[PDB]
């Protein structure tokens, strides 16, 4: 590791610094070296980790899908050979995010998911288990598809019923957990009756647990229910 | 696309 | 070079998907990788070599002044000791940036610039070579600022002598090479008055040209006439 | 910050 000399709380410093820098591969390569010093990590520093690969893989994804979109349209009837080149650059982003992907859940198995005893911690890496899972899906085609997407559904399953157990309905992993296990269900499993129905089980629990909540986290829980209710119109 | 967090 | 083994053909064709992709380190690299294998370059090739590591650059540059500002205000009367962290990171970036730099202007001594005859090319590159001196002026101290800045000085004045003999008034490279001598003036070597009177003689020249034009000239041209407008309207 | 192109 490149950031094995460099002292967890400064990794932790710059990681702050790359994220107002929005340099935010820089970010997740600081949280990396973060992460490799063997210990737990804190509410904030779970964050900082994620939001670097979120934002990194998002990127990744976003080319993937022009990426893709063109090479589509390049085996159309009637389009003009236009050579490997777009399958090769295709195959090359793609690569690319299959490492990043790799490389997130070689983290949450060495060793952040085996220490996380608490709901807060574990159901928060074994959500990231299952998105970085899909995301191998959204671009799998091989003897391995079914194997990811099962990866997926297994990660997500677990946090689903440690999250039901261990939290209300309306903390903030719990219900961000369940929108992205919805849209897995909906984009990746073809399972839009099951997404549709986790979405609307969730938003409607949540709703009647909001009276219990302070300002601040009422705020917090209604933004990601937004969400949850701006998939249903998408999907209704 | 559908919302993620 | 990596892009040694690629046809250049297929490395123009991949930083064109690039672009489409958003993906401009992607698009640089193929780019440089065009330039090496020797031939000159087309206004298209040479548009796509300055659109990759423009945008390369550019996000050097946001970075690194987000990262200034942190390290200037960590340093005002009454401010609690970071430690080395912002500094360093800063510098990480700032190493980056001058890298960066330095490879597009060896791409243009070697040997783009001494190939370069025409004046639609050779302004073009010289402007370039201006730009990325101004880029490394923008964040030098040392011994060497002042000939930093010199080398951009000259290298915008060479291209200006050409694009004053050689290209009528509208003509959107000596407009976008008078922005930016214009803006070097104002930004770089404390010349306000300068700046001002660079921009507003180029402004009023190019008016008086456009009856010349056809439509889509006169779009392109009144584009960058804008753009010294704006300008203008800052400084005064 | 001022406009380049
Ligand atoms: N960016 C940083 N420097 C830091 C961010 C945080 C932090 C701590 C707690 C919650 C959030 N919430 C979030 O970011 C959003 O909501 C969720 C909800 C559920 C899940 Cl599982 C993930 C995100 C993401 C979309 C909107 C808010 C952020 C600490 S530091
Ligand atoms: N992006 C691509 N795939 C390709 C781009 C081109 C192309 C060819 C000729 C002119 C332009 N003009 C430009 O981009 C803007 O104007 C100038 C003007 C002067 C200078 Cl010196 C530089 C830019 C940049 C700001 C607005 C337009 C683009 C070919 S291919």
């Amino acid at each position: 590791g490149a950031m094995g000399s460099m002292e967890r709380a400064s990794l932790i410093q710059k990681a702050k610094l790359a994220e107002q820098a929005e340099r935010y591969e820089d970010m997740a390569a600081f949280m990396k070296g973060a992460v490799e010093k063997g210990e737990e990590l804190s509410c904030e520093e779970r964050n900082l980790l994620s939001v670097a690969y979120k934002n990194v893989v998002g990127g990744q994804r976003a080319a993937w899908r022009v990426l893709s979109s063109i090479e589509q349209k390049s085996n159309e009837e009637g389009s003009e050979e236009k050579g490997p080149e777009v399958r090769e650059y295709r195959e090359k982003v793609e690569t690319e995010l299959q490492g990043v992907c790799d490389t997130v859940l070689g983290l949450l198995d060495s060793h952040l998911i085996k220490e996380a005893g608490d709901a807060e911690s574990r159901v928060f890496y074994l959500k990231m288990k299952g998105d970085y899972y899909r995301y191998l899906a959204e671009v799998a085609t091989g003897d391995d598809k079914k194997r990811i997407i099962d990866s997926a559904r297994s990660a997500y399953q677990e946090a689903m019923d440690i999250s039901k157990k261990e939290m209300p309905p309306t903390n903030p992993i719990r219900l961000g957990l369940a929108l992205n296990f919805s849209v897995f269900h909906y984009e990746i499993a073809n399972s839009p009756e099951e997404a549709i129905s986790l979405a609307k089980t969730t938003f409607d629990e949540a709703m009647a647990d909001l009276h219990t909540l302070s300002e601040d986290s009422y705020k917090d829980s209604t933004l990601i229910m937004q969400l949850l209710r701006d998939n249903l119109t998408l999907w209704t | 696309f559908p919302a993620t967090v």
